[PDB]
């Protein structure tokens, strides 16, 4: 039984270097994805000052997207926004509306089915495998406009720093299914602008909210991917401590067994010698 | 020190003196237990008194048990 304790120090020492490698693998992936999440933060700004920000609207149909990770050593990131899913998916229903729940990331289909399996209809995965591009986020958006809701809900973790990831709900209203219907108070908030499109204002807003959908989706799965690397970094720091605290208790336990088997083999030798002398 | 007895068998003393010193001091403190007073005895490193007694038992060639301490 002195080799079973010695092979556990084999395990915990290899784990404590796997998890310190994954700590800095995620640390370098957090930095080269911060140079992409800051460039992408600009384009979401004009659509929230053109169209505003209206999370709580009484939509008839909604598509809610909780974008999660693909790999799962994240540390409860994919669960906190699944928790924040139903916190907003019970909140905005005041009238018994249709909701299509979508998940981006392979860790979303395994956790959104646990809450809403009858409204879960789409599963995007394998997103972050090469990189996240706008053409990819366009195709994800065009599959979301096959269903046409009156509103969209995007649930993601905003990468603020390496420590804090405050989650965001980013909402996109369908072009006049609710969008101009929420600006038109004592006139209109949208009628200040002189439309320079080819076709009608109701037609350019059809072009403009799909582009607002694809932009805030591209930012969402780029904010979330950089929030994933920074929570895996804090998760793989907490497991190298746990594999160093366990390794320290095993080495104290091994030294006690090492001292005890030297005493035991010696008492066996002296007893056999005293039986002859 | 007006109320204290100080019994000392230090690290250089013989192992039977260190083995006996907690019984010597308990007997001096049992004067106050037996005459209605109250005693307070401190055996500082009773783990050092068992090591002194382990020395005497192994030098008497008595069979050692767990951690080579006598039975």
């Amino acid at each position: 039984s002195n080799q079973a304790v010695k092979q556990r120090i084999r395990a915990i020492k290899n784990i404590g270097k796997i998890t310190k490698a994954m700590k800095m693998v995620a640390a370098s992936k957090m930095k080269n994805a911060q140079i992409a999440v800051e460039q992408s933060r600009g384009l979401v700004d004009p659509f929230v000052r053109l169209f505003g920000d209206f999370p709580a609207v009484n939509s008839n149909k909604s598509v809610v997207v909780a974008v999660t990770s693909d790999k799962g050593l994240c540390g409860g990131l994919n669960s906190n926004i699944t928790k924040y899913t139903r916190a907003t998916l019970a909140t905005t229903e005041s009238e018994g509306k249709d909701v299509v729940v979508v998940s981006i990331g392979d860790k979303g289909r395994s956790q959104l089915t646990r809450i809403e399996s009858q409204r879960y209809q789409l599963a995007i995965a394998d997103t972050y495998k090469v990189r996240v591009t706008f053409g990819q986020a366009s195709l994800i958006v065009e599959e979301l406009i096959k269903h046409n809701p009156q509103s969209y809900q995007i649930l993601f973790n905003k990468f603020r720093s390496a420590i804090s990831f405050k989650p965001t709900v980013a909402t996109i209203l369908s072009p006049d299914l609710l969008e101009k219907q929420l600006e038109d108070v004592t006139g209109n908030s949208l009628d200040a602008y002189d439309i320079e499109a080819s076709h009608e204002r109701s037609d350019v807003l059809r072009d403009l909210t799909e582009f607002h959908l694809g932009v805030t989706l591209y930012n969402a799965m780029l904010e979330n991917n950089c929030s994933e690397h920074a929570s895996r970094m804090s998760a793989m720091e907490n497991s190298t401590k746990s594999a160093g605290e366990m390794l320290g208790k095993l080495t104290l336990d091994y030294n006690r067994k090492r001292q005890a088997t030297i005493t035991t083999e010696l008492i066996e030798i002296i007893a056999g010698a005293s039986a002859l002398m | 020190m007006r109320y204290t007895i100080m019994v000392s068998a230090t690290a250089s003393d013989a192992a039977p003196l260190q083995f006996l010193a907690p019984y010597s001091g308990c007997a001096m403190a049992e004067y106050f237990r037996d005459t209605g007073k109250h005693g307070l005895i401190i055996y500082d490193d009773l783990s050092k008194q068992s090591v002194a007694y382990r020395q005497m038992s192994l030098l008497l060639r008595r069979p050692p048990g767990r951690e080579a301490f006598p039975g």
